[PDB]
């Protein structure tokens, strides 16, 4: 839902993000937790404490299924409608943590990439989030 | 309650420690710039379409300035919030009537401009900090409502 | 996006509000803005105290128009698309205060059917109510 | 700050006022079916399936006495309500970790169930009194996370 010029604009700001995918998902969910801490009850399991290893690998898994969303960008609910289905099913999460987590991957985005964070590509990457969150929103089982 | 005193002191300690300047005018032309309809509550401004003239505007780095002022006697004054947070809620409240997540897409935005502003100077603790301290703004600053 | 045994629930209780859809959207926008004062922004024209007759007027307004999406019920989106474009676009409403007053009206509804008012067509109505700020949300314009 | 002096005794009042017996576990019961994904944090009561079986669960009617027994603390030591929710909130944030819209379900539902119990006698004045008041239960049980 967006034009070709900041579509080409995201897809190479996220080629910027490149191979540091893994570190980016890492410190969005040491952000995430240490910020928003009601979502600490979706992963019991973990050391919820500083600098976590499965933190970092589920964090790494999350921003390569956003890297897929990124690869099918004009196809978003049919690339996460399986994670729609089970994040509204299996898991049972609030939809609006989605949300959450796009904004904080915003601020972590713009804390690592300063010298690219224009306010365009700021609002670009935004719509964007706001999408992934609206189709994962969208519970089709 | 509220934090430690430990870490609300870095929350004044790292705010003095910002680039005191134009924080806040990025971080007003980067509300209305990704989210375009909050600018209903800014028509009388004027230079609110395009962010080249948002930046240019006086109007909003003068609003910028105003509430990065807003900010620092709400920061330096931080244990007395609603005394402290009390035209600015009339205002906001009374005259204003803003939707009270416009405060949430603001502080937001702010939490934003800072990490951009900072980089390595942003420890997520000072960010959860942060967002405690904005929110706790907006609910002074959204409470004649109620 | 519901049974046919919940439809027809609604579609009765909805029978059982009947005539009273001018009464029920004008003591709906009474407690919307005696409940969520930040609205008052979007009608200020209009004398903001006790039992307004313009208030009666645009709440008998949109109350049919919900009645409009009863009488479309599986089409909600394709009856509401009209709307969704002049709040969104025209009078630039943010898009949970749909929500908001989508939940004021089943304050309102329980209030004034408390004979027929069961959790079940409670459910129902508030899913119905729910989709109906879904596509208002969806900003086609 | 807070309501008239007249209208949070006027909310104390009504809520003397409502058929004290089985509103919490009514709501409880309007909660858990309208908002099916809620019992996601309720698993351990049992019967949470079927209304019916909800309504004869005695693990749901306790919550809901027991809610019932929170909000008749809360609201007749309504001037402090950060010292009345204390190990509630403490539960709530730390044990529980219930994310704070559902805190927002509860008081609207609550809010539903009482207009359906009272119809007539729920002036809107008192249901903004009571959306207010179950704001402040919610955001004095949801602050130890902040
Ligand atoms: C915003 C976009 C999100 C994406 C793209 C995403 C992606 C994923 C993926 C791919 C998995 C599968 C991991 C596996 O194979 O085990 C997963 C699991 C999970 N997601 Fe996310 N997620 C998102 C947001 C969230 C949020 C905000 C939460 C809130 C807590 C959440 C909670 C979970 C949980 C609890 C699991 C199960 C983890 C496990 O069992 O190991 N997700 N997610
Ligand atoms: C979150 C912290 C906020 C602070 C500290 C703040 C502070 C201020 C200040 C200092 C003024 C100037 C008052 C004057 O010059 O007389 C003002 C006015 C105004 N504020 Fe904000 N505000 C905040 C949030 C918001 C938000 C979220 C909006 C949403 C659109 C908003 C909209 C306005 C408007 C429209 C005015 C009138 C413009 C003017 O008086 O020049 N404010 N506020
Ligand atoms: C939830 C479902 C809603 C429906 C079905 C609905 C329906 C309508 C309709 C049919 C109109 C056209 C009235 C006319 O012909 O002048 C209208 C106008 C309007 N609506 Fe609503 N509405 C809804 C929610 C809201 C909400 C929550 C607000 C929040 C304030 C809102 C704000 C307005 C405004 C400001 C107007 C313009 C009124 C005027 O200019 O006279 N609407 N709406
Ligand atoms: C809004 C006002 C609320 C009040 C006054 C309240 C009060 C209580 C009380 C009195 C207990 C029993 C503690 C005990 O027996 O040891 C409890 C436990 C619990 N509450 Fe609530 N609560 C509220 C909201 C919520 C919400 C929204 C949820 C969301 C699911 C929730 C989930 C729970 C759970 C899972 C338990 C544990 C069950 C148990 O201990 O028997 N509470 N809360």
């Amino acid at each position: 839902v967006l034009s070709p010029a900041d579509k080409t604009n995201v897809k190479a700001a996220w080629g910027k993000v490149g191979a540091h995918a893994g570190e980016y998902g890492a410190e969005a969910l040491e952000r995430m937790f240490l910020s928003f801490p009601t979502t600490k009850t979706y992963f019991p399991h973990f050391d919820l404490s500083h600098g976590s290893a499965q933190v970092k690998g589920h964090g790494k898994k999350v921003a390569d299924a956003l890297t897929n969303a990124v690869a099918h960008v004009d196809d978003m609910p049919n690339a996460l409608s399986a994670l729609s289905d089970l994040h509204a099913h299996k898991l049972r999460v609030d939809p609006v943590n989605f949300k959450l987590l796009s904004h904080c991957l915003l601020v972590t985005l713009a804390a690592h990439l300063p010298a690219e964070f224009t306010p365009a590509v700021h609002a670009s990457l935004d719509k964007f989030l706001a999408s992934v969150s609206t189709v994962l929103t969208s519970k089709y089982r | 309650v509220h934090l430690t005193p430990e870490e609300k002191s870095a929350v004044t300690a790292l705010w003095g420690k910002v680039n005191v300047d134009e924080v806040g005018g990025e971080a007003l032309g980067r509300l209305l710039v990704v989210y375009p309809w909050t600018q209903r509550f800014f028509e009388s401004f004027g230079d609110l379409s395009t962010p080249d003239a948002v930046m240019g505007n006086p109007k909003v780095k003068a609003h910028g300035k105003k509430v990065l002022g807003a900010f620092s006697d709400g920061l330096a004054h931080l244990d007395n919030l609603k005394g402290t947070f009390a035209t600015l809620s009339e205002l906001h409240c009374d005259k204003l009537h803003v939707d009270p997540e416009n405060f949430r897409l603001l502080g937001n935005v702010l939490v934003c401009v800072l990490a951009h502003h900072f980089g390595k100077e942003f420890t997520p603790p000072v960010q959860a900090a942060y967002q405690k301290v904005v929110a706790g703004v907006a609910n002074a600053l959204a409470h004649k409502y109620h």
